[PDB]
DNA sequence: TCGGATGTATATATCTGACACGTGCCTGGAGACTAGGGAGTAATCCCCTTGGGCGGTTAAACGCGGGGGACAGCGCGTACGTGCGTTTAAGCGGTGCTAGAGCTGTCTACGACCAATTGAGCGGCCTCGGCACCGGGATTCT
DNA sequence: AGAATCCCGGTGCCGAGGCCGCTCAATTGGTCGTAGACAGCTCTAGCACCGCTTAAACGCACGTACGCGCTGTCCCCCGCGTTTAACCGCCCAAGGGGATTACTCCCTAGTCTCCAGGCACGTGTCAGATATATACATCCGA
């Protein structure tokens, strides 16, 4: 908790010279557990004033656990939904008198945004705090407008990976955290990594997983390469060439002549490396999904993922699945069920008290449910899995530091057991563009890890 | 670089009411009429002409364009106004 | 040029027009006046009724609906822009044999 | 076995949509077979327009459909749009 | 209320009104269905399937007025496929 | 006496005159028509003998179009008598005066 | 001149034979006569402009053509 | 000195169609092909037109095309009735139509 | 006139039939008529695009735009079959 | 259900006047060179159509009275169809006879082409108020 | 009597109007060659008067069957309320597409030179018209 008292002791610094900071602590420690510290650090004597929180939908509900757990007694009330908050607007406290029943007011993004009318009529707000910087990441965004119309006399944003795609989300967060940082002419830093260093180390402050604690031991990440089936590589090359919404419209049961997918090869052909069942759903209606239950077993990663899950339920250690869209989460559920394992799963589709409870469920330990199916935005970000273990990615591209967000939710304060993760992808294919590409961004970041 | 009727409309427009005003959706209806209404003229001069044996398009030959492709009482006033304007401009 | 002409239009892009979409091989010294006389006539009775339509209403600013209005009263402009669609203008308000 | 879901995209056209094109049209009561050849009428004269707005694409060796292909084919049918 | 009396609210609603009756996305889905017949792997300007909106539903509203007023020549006010058939028979579609 | 009964030779009629290809007004009250019509717009005109046939092919071809479509508003009404209101109908929703 | 009355109701009956009516009530022979007036008048005016564009005095076969072309009305056998 | 339209293989005069094709100043330049597509295609619709026209004889068995069968085989075909529309074929008539007691 | 292109076609069809002096008159105001359409779509083509040379592709989507569905399908092929015999042979 | 009034449908003829070839010049073909440039086929930067998501929250879908409108049947009587005996007037043929439409010859004015100006308009800077746009109450309503 | 509604104070904000630096369009002047208008003549083209025939229009009487109104039944469409899921949506990503400018060639427009077509006019040879005749088929009333 050190770092953390090092953590409180930067962000009172921040409050005296009258600054504003990006706590880019390292992900998966300290962060909230160090928000709500100093926000009692001054809600003590300082009080709270217009005081308010705006976070992702699934944090909202964790947030509301912690301060029920750390602190004694915060006033403190979840202004989520819509209609249903216009009661609780009133039943909160006084309008704009604030006393020490004032409750500190705790919203989402989407509310944020649809409705910040209601909110724009409270005093200069103390200090607004955003979760998720990565959300501003884009100088356009509408948030952003929205954003301006309150009255902030101070502004905080909290994350984990200040910069991923590349310099200009550095820029657009500046003018948001400091105007004083304007510099709206593409910056001047394009020798010039001191030079960067010195405007930066006044506000970011970021620590390390290796820390001084042991705490979590080390992790591994390894790829392990499948080999590309026939049937896929038959599915392949007449989408290289053509005539696939035929040759597979040789059958057809649905949506006869079904549209040519041929956009983006690249997707067509990524979708065919996860599964050539996306394909075939479509051209033919197949209202069954997949009979035989081991036409499964012709996706070559399938089967890789099939071997290892056999050899890791060898020891049991809980496991966790990502994915890209939620198609290909669903084969595998359906794979799964069929042999009768129990399986939670949070994608987007489902609602959030619902994920909530999911998780307090699988939490419990003496329940058997070890599997988790987990899409990437949609529960990648602010859940604990220290239950859990193992973290398999299916497949992620695009944006490597979306990848890293989820590996830390298994690996986080807590996690005892060693974690693994295990990338998989397919030898000789469109993946190894994409893990390249990936690579390639990386390379970026820790050119951007230099710098530090 | 896009060359259009907006002057020429908005000046008679403060001819005739001088203080209403005009949006650009209606800005853009009123040119695309006078468009379609050039091109109407233009193609049936040009057709007249062929039927006879001329290759070239004077006035009076306006004059039955304007008489074959506007109703009644509209040609009436438009026909006399044209030869007025014919007329200012030729005894100048 | 088209001062001499007591016309508010360009006689002289109006030329231009009609040698560039070859209608035929030699244009008149009249036919540039006479066409863009009678174009200011027709602009002048679209935006007269128009702007009418706009007093009534209690605007000072026409707008599309106007324009569809001032064309489906008058029998004239009716019969000639018989098949046109002012985009988004409305319908003339109508009620048939009953309350 | 659950996946599909899937409907003709002729039916997006939704019987409260024609009740308002027929209220607007001054019509008070409507029929219940009404739907379904409204609803055939209007895919043919719009695949009459669409048809003619690609050939007019195809000569000028684009791959996109523009406003204005659009507006020809409806000028070519005796309809003019003003406005675009 | 009683049968027939807010209908007449929506005769007075709706040609007041000048905004857009169906709803766009189906639409678009629409006629990008009914063009893979022609070409396939075709793409469409956004203003290209906003002109096809403007045609399609002035082309239906000008449609219902005239197969209204066949229904009232037969003396009813209900209008039945029978009357779309009458008003395109004479029109010439 | 031996008469036939109502609209017996009214469908004789109809195959008659829908076999034949004649001409079916009078040639000389057709020409003082047209020529009276004419007497507005210019006063003192000839007409080519060709041209008088050609209107009075073009005016029957028309008048024998809107016939047989004001004959579908009859039928639509539940009747088979046709009335003034058939050929408003029928000129109506084709727009020839709307 | 009361020319209009020439279009004899026989006349009538006979193009509405070929237009394939059974009955004609009482009426219809004034609306149709007045319909035809219209038709030619539009027709009329159309071919005597084609005609004084011509600076000619004798509307011939072709202004005729003309005039009913421009009104979606082709006529095929008279040039 | 062969003509054009044996080199293209058909009826109709190619040379006689690109000398209507420049007279009228339909544009500037006219290219080669244009006029032998433009006659090919004038031969394919009168062929078509013709055939029917002579079917229609025989039926009403005749051995001399007039103007009713041209009319007959128009208005009884799909495509040719689209085309030829709203077109009067003079001294033809209209086919039988019987509808209901009328 | 056409009148000996359209009397040639017709010997090549129905070699024993024959034609009223009016049935020609017809034949020859439809050419005069199709002619004239298919030249003047071409032009519009021509003008829509900037291009002052009306070659054999403004023909052929003039006839697409003009013939109905299944007689524009049958009129390209014969077009273009006699343009490849005029241009390689 | 027959027997009768006619109505169309097959078969004899003549009889045109037309449709078919064969001439005659005379204007349009095709053929050969030359010129200019108008496409044709490249190379580059981009604004721009094309997937996922993901919320969310209007709008759509479903169900339930219950009346009011469609449709069938029945009666009456009025206007239109059929056939017959007058009454016009269109339509065959003969006279002319002017008022045009068509072609050619001749000169003066008028429009295309081309050089050198310069002030019109178009694309892109700002700035403020007439559109909207919200609650909040007096008035109709069936 | 619970329901329907306008007008009048309160609301922002972004699109319409001004300014602009400009550069390429439209003006003035000057030549040339060939379209105008025009005058003269000729031969079609149009119109009009007359007498005769006969076919069509016109009037009239009956009678009937079709239009129109009234009444009853039942069914299906409308209005309202609840719950589900979809369009107007915030974001994500690569891309292909689309209007740009490039030397380069070859492909049309010319100016001409003659063989070739075609169009017009002068003749016969009908073949589909028409009239008389003969069955073979159909409304009609009882
Ligand atoms: N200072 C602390 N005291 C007690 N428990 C702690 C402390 N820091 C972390 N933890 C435990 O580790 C977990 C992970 O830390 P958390 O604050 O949730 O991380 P994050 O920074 O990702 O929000 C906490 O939920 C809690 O159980
Ligand atoms: F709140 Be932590 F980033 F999971």
């Amino acid at each position: 908790k050190s770092y953390q008292l090092k953590g409180v002791k930067w962000l009172i610094s921040l409050w005296q010279n009258g600054l504003n900071g990006i706590l880019a602590d390292q992900m998966g420690l300290g962060k909230t557990i160090q928000t709500i510290g100093f926000l009692s650090h001054l809600k003590g004597n300082g009080l709270d004033g217009p005081y308010l929180v705006i976070a992702p939908l699934s944090t909202l509900s964790n947030w509301f656990n912690e301060i029920a757990r750390f602190t004694p007694s915060i006033n403190a009330i979840i202004y989520h939904g819509d209609k249903n908050q216009r009661d609780e607007l009133r039943r909160k406290h006084m309008p704009k008198t604030v006393g020490p029943k004032f409750p500190i007011v705790i919203t989402s993004y989407e509310v944020a945004m649809n409705d910040a009318k209601r909110i724009l009529r409270h005093y200069p707000w103390k200090y607004v705090v955003i979760d998720e910087g990565h959300r501003l990441k884009n100088h356009k965004c509408k948030l952003l407008r929205e954003l301006k119309h309150l009255k902030m006399d101070n502004k905080l944003l909290l994350t984990g990976t200040p910069l991923q795609n590349n310099l200009s989300e550095l820029w657009s967060l500046l003018n948001f955290i400091l105007p004083d940082i304007f510099t709206s002419h593409d910056e001047f830093e394009s020798q010039v990594v001191s030079k960067l260093h010195g405007i930066l180390r006044p506000f970011i402050l970021r620590r390390m997983k290796c820390d001084v604690e042991l705490s979590l031991p080390r992790k591994k990440e390894i790829i392990m390469y499948a080999t590309m089936t026939d049937h896929q590589k038959k599915f392949q090359e007449h989408l290289v060439n053509n005539t696939l919404e035929a040759h597979l419209g040789e059958n057809a049961i649905r949506g006869q002549g079904w549209k040519g997918k041929l956009n983006n090869l690249v997707i067509q052909l990524r979708k065919n490396c996860n599964h050539p069942d996306l394909l075939q759903g479509q051209i033919d209606g197949s209202y069954l999904y997949p009979p035989v239950e081991e036409i499964v077993g012709q996706c070559g990663k399938f089967r890789l993922l099939e071997r290892l899950l056999v050899r890791l339920f060898a020891n049991n250690h809980k496991v966790l699945i990502f994915s890209q869209w939620t198609k290909l989460l669903d084969i595998m559920d359906y794979y799964f069920s069929e042999k009768g394992f129990e399986v939670c799963r949070i994608d987007g589709s489902v609602k959030l008290d619902e994920r909530r409870r999911q998780i307090k469920d699988f939490s419990d330990e003496k329940s058997s449910c070890s599997i988790f199916l987990l899409s990437t935005r949609a529960g990648g970000l602010g859940i604990n899995l220290t239950a859990a273990d193992t973290c398999i990615l299916y497949d992620s591209d695009w944006n490597p530091q979306m990848d890293l967000q989820a590996m830390d939710r298994c690996h986080r304060i807590g996690q005892t057991k060693p974690v693994h993760v295990y990338r998989l992808s397919t030898a000789q294919s469109i993946e190894t563009r994409v893990l390249k590409r990936a690579y390639s961004k990386l390379k970026l970041e820790h050119v951007v890890i230099g710098q530090g | 670089s896009v060359e259009t009727y907006k002057i020429y409309i908005f000046k008679v427009l403060k001819q005739v009411h001088p203080d209403i005003g005009i949006s650009s959706k209606a800005m853009g209806i009123m040119n695309s009429f006078i468009n379609d209404i050039f091109e109407k003229l233009a193609s049936e001069s040009s057709k007249l002409a062929r039927y006879n044996k001329k290759p070239t398009i004077t006035s009076r030959e306006i004059q039955t364009a304007v008489r074959l492709v506007l109703p009644g009482e509209l040609a009436k006033h438009a026909v006399s106004e044209g030869t007025k304007a014919v007329t200012k401009f030729t005894s100048s | 040029r088209s001062s001499k002409a007591g016309l508010q239009f360009p006689v002289g892009r109006i030329a231009r027009f009609l040698k560039a979409g070859k209608y035929a091989e030699r244009v008149g010294a009249g036919a540039p006046v006479y066409l863009a006389a009678v174009l200011e006539y027709l602009a002048a009775e679209v935006l007269e009724l128009a702007g009418n339509a706009a007093r009534d209403n209690k605007k000072t600013r026409i707008v599309p609906r106007h324009i569809q209005l001032a064309v489906r009263n008058d029998e004239e402009l009716s019969k000639l822009l018989g098949d046109v669609t002012i985009a988004n203008g409305g319908v003339m308000p109508n009620i048939h044999n009953l309350l | 076995r659950h996946r599909k879901v899937l409907r003709d995209n002729i039916q997006g056209i939704t019987k409260p949509a024609i009740r308002r094109l027929a209220r607007r049209g001054g019509v008070k009561r409507i029929s219940g077979l009404i739907y379904e050849e409204t609803r055939g009428v209007l895919k043919i004269f719009l695949e009459n327009v669409i048809r003619d707005a690609v050939t007019y694409t195809e000569h000028a060796r684009r791959k996109t459909v523009t406003a204005m292909d659009v507006v020809y084919a409806l000028k070519r049918q005796g309809r003019t749009l003003y406005g675009f | 209320f009683r049968p027939g009396t807010v209908a007449l609210r929506e005769i007075r609603k709706y040609q007041k009104s000048t905004e857009l009756l169906i709803r766009k996305l189906p639409f678009q889905r629409l006629v990008r269905e009914i063009a893979q017949d022609f070409k396939t792997d075709l793409r469409f300007q956004s203003s290209a399937v906003a002109a096809l909106q403007e045609a399609a539903e002035a082309y239906l509203v000008g449609l219902f007025e005239d197969t209204n007023l066949c229904a009232i020549h037969a003396k009813r006010v209900t209008i039945m496929p029978k009357d779309i058939q009458l008003a395109r028979r004479i029109r010439g579609e």
